[PDB]
Formats: structure tokens, C-alpha cells, sequence
């Protein structure tokens, strides 16, 4: 459509600061806050960025569970299908993330989708990745669960083009 | 715009 995104896409100070603005009921929360440091942490050993949770909308990166039409005029589509979408870095709704709550949220071998996984996929676009081609990349656009490490050359090849 | 993530 017609929407532009400010800026060059990347962000440019390396404390990046993340609010998990609600919960999905499907984990307990302190089981989906780790699920999220988890995912952060697969990016911050490859780059020089850290990740800071706060506590309000200041956030550089907002993470929101959604169902349907949530505020951003890009609506989820019920169980299945789309799983979550991110905005890339840049001020206001750039850098957020969020995830369809009519998903079931499961960590690895439960019967939903992996919260780990796709907030993994998701934070790669908050930090400015596009999709890979590659089809066992971590930023490939098709949800495959694995329980291999997620990251591929590819995914490190992206993010340090950004970062270094 | 955000970029989708899709299941099969
Ligand atoms: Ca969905
Ligand atoms: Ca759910
Ligand atoms: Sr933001
Ligand atoms: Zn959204
Ligand atoms: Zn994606």
C-alpha cells in the first residue's frame, strides 16, 4: 500500500528496551517471559545489542497477544495461518511485535505452536531481518517446529549486515 | 507493513 516506514530500519543505540504488553492464558506467565529472554537471547550472543524488559509503552519493541482486527489495521486470522507479525526497527509502532492469541502457545513438544520459536522469527524482524529463502533458516516465513538450533549462517549473515 | 510468520 501507500504506508512508509521511517528510517534506515535498524536501530541505533544497542540497549533495547521490550514491554510484554499482555499474556496469552495458554502458558504461565513467568513460562512465557522466559520463553521471550530466550528467543532475545539467540540475538544478543551475535550482535552487540542487549535486551532490557521495561514496564511501559516507552518500549522500543512492544509485544502484544492479539486476536483479529488488535489496533494496527493488520488483523490475525483465527487459529492457524498467520502466527504473529512484526514491524521493523524505527520509532512508534516499528520494532513491535505480536502474536495471535487465538493460537494456542506451547514451548517445544506441546501440541500448539512454540511461543520460543516464533517470538525467535518475530524479534528477527524487530531487529531489521527480512524472510530468508533458505528453507532452514530461523527467518524462513513457514513455521517448522525443530528442536535443533534455530539459528542458520543465513540468520547470522542478515543480522551482523546490520550490526556487525 | 509488519512481516507475517505462517504455519502449514
Ligand atoms: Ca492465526
Ligand atoms: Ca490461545
Ligand atoms: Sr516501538
Ligand atoms: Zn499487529
Ligand atoms: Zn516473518
Amino acid at each position: 500500500g501507500f504506508q512508509t516506514f521511517e528510517g534506515d530500519l535498524k536501530w541505533h543505540h544497542h540497549n533495547i528496551t521490550y514491554w510484554i504488553q499482555n499474556y496469552s492464558e495458554d502458558l504461565p506467565r513467568a513460562v512465557i517471559d522466559d520463553a521471550f529472554a530466550r528467543a532475545f537471547a539467540l540475538w544478543s550472543a551475535v550482535t552487540p545489542l542487549t535486551f532490557t524488559r521495561v514496564y511501559s509503552r516507552d518500549a522500543d519493541i512492544v509485544i502484544q497477544f492479539g486476536v483479529a482486527e488488535h489496533g494496527d489495521g493488520y488483523p490475525f486470522d483465527g487459529k492457524d495461518g498467520l502466527l504473529a507479525h512484526a514491524f521493523p526497527p524505527g520509532p512508534g509502532i516499528q520494532g513491535d511485535a505480536h502474536f495471535d492469541d487465538d493460537e494456542l502457545w506451547s514451548l517445544g513438544k506441546g501440541v500448539g505452536y512454540s511461543l520460543f520459536l516464533v517470538a525467535a522469527h518475530a524479534f528477527g524482524h524487530a531487529l531489521g531481518l527480512d524472510h530468508s529463502s533458505v528453507p532452514e533458516a530461523l527467518m524462513y516465513p513457514m513455521y517448522r517446529f525443530t528442536e535443533g538450533p534455530p539459528l542458520h549462517k543465513d540468520d547470522v549473515n542478515g543480522i551482523r549486515h546490520l550490526y556487525g | 507493513x509488519p512481516l507475517g510468520f505462517a504455519a502449514r
